[PDB]
């Protein structure tokens, strides 16, 4: 009765993650998408940076 | 199964060194680019 | 909405380059350009909003290629990577293919490996599952590889790297793949995270060892891998490889069948292993048959 | 029987070294998860402060405009046994921590997004001063 | 593309500050060092394509100095990190420290503690696997784990810790070891995640107190682990530490090889926990040398 105890056990456990690959196989996905969208963030706080240096020597 | 959820989370170690890296690197232009429009006020005033 | 080909056509006509005598009183032509693209990016959103995904990407190809002659390459590498996603899902893998090329040329160029390596490692999975091109994917994986490891990326480089091996290996190349999986294995020694791949990778290395006929190979890096890595030594693999050159070295193709049969039932061969395996039992039968 | 029992042992052997290593490989996964919510705790801590920065941005724009062998199976089955629990505890512990994070990444993910939207439009609306 | 040598002589002829009657026409000379940044970042980008890449964290450095001169202190740390990834990359590891020592010192000046404490761990991994420097690798890990703290990152700040912990052990300090030790029991009490380290760091501490000579202070670290950690109260090390304290007690060497053997049976050592054991009982056997 122990040893069943056991392979139920490990069955559940090997359900649950399986449940975790997929869940890291949608975290894996985001990442990349925000890795995407921060170096868009990068550049445009470069841009803003320099528009606004632009527009501070504009006026002086 | 672990070992394909550990190797995934290898891989996004990079994504998470980016992340970091490129969003400090963003607020760190911005606040640059914010000390700019205050100064630029300043002197348009 | 405006009408996408009505776009295409005005940005067409503004896309023509100032000749002659009107050169001298016309400003840069870059200004040109760049609406040309503007209007070509709209286009493409309009074609992207309908669904009909490959003109979009045409549109997208051709805002890039207007890109390109204003000077604004990084939007350019972009835009290619636009018109690439468009055609992507639109199922076009040769323009795809064409797109990618542009941008990651585009990105090597403005000294951004990190996005040209994502970019030749996508490219090369066009060409092994879409295209079939094998060849010329072995060259994007091993590339891009090579500028992960550049960035000291370990694990994409890795990533890269084992399916350029697997490649090799399945094209008969085995020696090389044999010299990629060394590498790899000497990347992976000492990181806690990635001995799984280790003993993974002890043993293809000498299945290429075996499929070259090279069993003195195969022996001394089951001796290595037995002695660097502690897991490995008492593995599955470790074992089963001993297994396999021990029936190489005897010329039993049998004995050979049978192990893998015993490390298939608690261990499911993938088709890669099978393929380097069935060619291991056709170079042991070949030496039989000669030998007969 | 003998040889029987032999395979058994051999098994539970195996079963103890591999789940032993499946050990490992959930541990070093969970000390890396935590390790990278500390990375987006700052990854976020930088976007709240970015979207302050913004809103100041955004009023210094608008008015810039403006101006032994039956032992050995009993004894392997123990340790396996509190090896299986502490793999369990494990993965109940993954699926939380993933969920959370993924919430987290989520709002990360819009966060950046209406970031970069609202830099573009100052960056426009500078040019035009 | 131009030649980066010339690149690198326009930079230098441009690097010379404005000295005597033309400083007092001349305006800043912030513009200057710029240009000469831009022309060395364009040719270390260069050599960087051409997989120069000594070459390209030299004119790296080169272009983060004269930004330090221009007053841009922040892209002169960014182009510190750049010589680091090439130095690294390039396999010169002393540049590389150099690289990491400049760009630490600009992001602790600058008050990113985070940066700092990253890039000198960063350096203590370099400093320890090779150029072999255990003392200021051990600087740099507490250093980086006590700006962690400073960050309120727990997770950085352990793992710092126990890296620091593990080095100090090994070369000799076993109290301060043992003392870091504790710092990391206590930071990771009650804590779900990390009761598996702790499993392991009541053990440490009492190896190292016990390389100490001090048998009461393995002890009392054991009974600190029963009592405190319910999981490692029934876990195989504190029987491990416990069957250590009873062999030294009773000055067996041979019993305390045996444990050792048992130990690996189940779960295999690590080369920290051999020097450990191997050092106390070679303090049996120095125990020897005065028992005559």
């Amino acid at each position: 009765s122990r040893t069943a105890e056991l392979q139920a056990e490990i069955d559940d456990t090997v359900g649950i993650m399986r449940d975790n690959i997929n869940k890291v196989a949608e975290r894996g996905e985001r990442l990349t998408s925000i890795e995407d969208k921060a170096d868009n963030l990068a550049v445009s706080a470069q841009g803003f940076k320099r528009g606004a240096n632009r527009v501070r020597k504009a006026m002086w | 199964l672990f070992n394909d959820m550990e190797e995934l989370v290898i891989e996004q170690q990079e994504n998470v060194d980016v992340i970091d890296k490129n969003v400090e690197d963003a607020q760190l232009d911005v606040e640059q680019g914010v000390g700019h429009t205050d100064k630029a006020v300043k002197s348009a005033r | 909405m405006s009408d996408p080909v009505e776009l295409l056509k005005r940005a067409e006509k503004k896309g023509v380059p100032s000749s002659g005598f009107m050169k001298l009183f016309s400003g840069s032509d870059s200004y040109k350009f760049e609406e040309a693209a503007d209007l070509c990016v709209q286009a493409a959103t309009i074609y992207r909003l309908r669904k009909e995904l490959n003109l979009a990407g045409d549109s997208f190809l051709k805002a890039a290629d207007y890109q390109k002659k204003a000077g604004n390459e990084d939007e350019a590498g972009n835009t290619y990577v636009e018109a690439y996603k468009c055609f992507k899902s639109g199922g076009n893998s040769v323009n795809a293919v064409d797109s990618l090329e542009n941008a990651i040329q585009i990105f090597t160029h403005r000294g951004q490996f990190r996005r040209g390596a994502n970019f030749k490692f996508e490219l090369g999975e066009i060409l092994e599952n879409d295209l079939h091109d094998y060849a010329k994917a072995i060259d994007c994986y091993e590339l891009a590889g090579e500028w992960y490891a550049q960035d000291q990326s370990v694990a994409l480089s890795n990533k890269c790297f084992i399916k350029c091996a697997d490649l090799k290996a399945l094209d008969g190349q085995y020696i090389e793949a044999s010299d990629i999986y060394s590498k790899l294995i000497k990347s992976s020694m000492g990181n806690r995270l990635s001995q799984w791949s280790l003993k993974d990778y002890f043993l293809k290395k000498g299945l290429c060892q075996l499929a070259a006929t090279d069993a003195v190979a195969a022996a001394r890096t089951l001796q290595e891998g037995q002695s660097e890595d502690p897991n490995f030594a008492d593995s599955r693999e470790s074992n089963f490889l001993k297994s396999l050159i021990d029936a190489v070295n005897e010329g039993d193709s049998e004995q050979l069948s049978e192990h893998c049969k015993e490390f298939d039932n608690f261990m499911r061969l993938d088709k890669w292993k099978i393929t380097i395996l069935n060619k291991i039992k056709e170079s042991i039968q070949q030496q039989e048959d000669d030998l007969l | 029987i003998k040889f029987t029992k032999q395979s058994s042992v051999a098994s539970t052997r195996n079963t103890l070294k591999m789940a032993q290593d499946a050990e490992r490989a959930g541990m070093n996964t969970l000390g890396m998860l935590g390790h990278q919510s500390e990375q987006l705790n700052n990854v976020e801590g930088n976007l709240d402060l970015m979207k302050v920065q913004n809103k100041v941005a955004d009023e210094k724009v608008a008015e810039l405009k403006k101006l032994e062998m039956e032992l050995e199976i009993d004894r392997n089955l123990d340790q396996i046994q509190q090896v299986s629990n502490r793999l369990k505890k494990m993965a109940l512990t993954t699926g939380k921590e993933l969920d959370s994070q993924q919430k987290r990444l989520n709002n990360i993910e819009e966060s950046t997004d209406d970031l970069d939207i609202n830099l573009h439009m100052n960056t426009n609306r500078l040019a035009g001063i």
